[PDB]
């Protein structure tokens, strides 16, 4: 739900 | 029956997130001026930034 | 020596089944099969290593 590596993917 | 066991998933998901950034943000005053002259009707950009 | 860090142990425990099929020339309706099964949560242990 946080900022993960990689940029959003759900 | 037996019960199941737990799976990996939340603590590896955990792992994959990025820190925050440390911004340094500040406070500072940016006074400017500005002179001109220009006519009625007009639509004048007198501030930018 | 290495270190013993601890243990855990665990029952297999060893269930009975009845055969609700009807009687066969393998089994009589009624007979006595099993299954097995065994787990749980140990705490295992807590430690900090020097090296």
């Amino acid at each position: 739900a946080r900022s993960m590596r990689g940029g959003i993917r759900l | 029956f037996g019960r199941k066991v737990p799976s990996n998933a939340k603590s590896q998901h955990n792992f994959s997130v990025i820190p925050s950034a440390n911004i340094q943000r500040s406070v500072f005053n940016r006074s400017s001026g500005y002179k001109t002259t220009f006519d009625a009707g007009y639509l004048i950009p007198v501030f930018l930034d | 020596r290495p270190e013993y860090l601890g243990s855990g142990s665990f029952d297999i425990n060893i269930n009975p089944v009845l055969q609700n099929s009807a009687t066969t020339d393998a089994s009589p309706q009624g007979n006595l099969a099993a299954y097995g099964v065994s787990g749980g949560v140990n705490r295992g242990f807590s430690h900090s290593f020097v090296e």
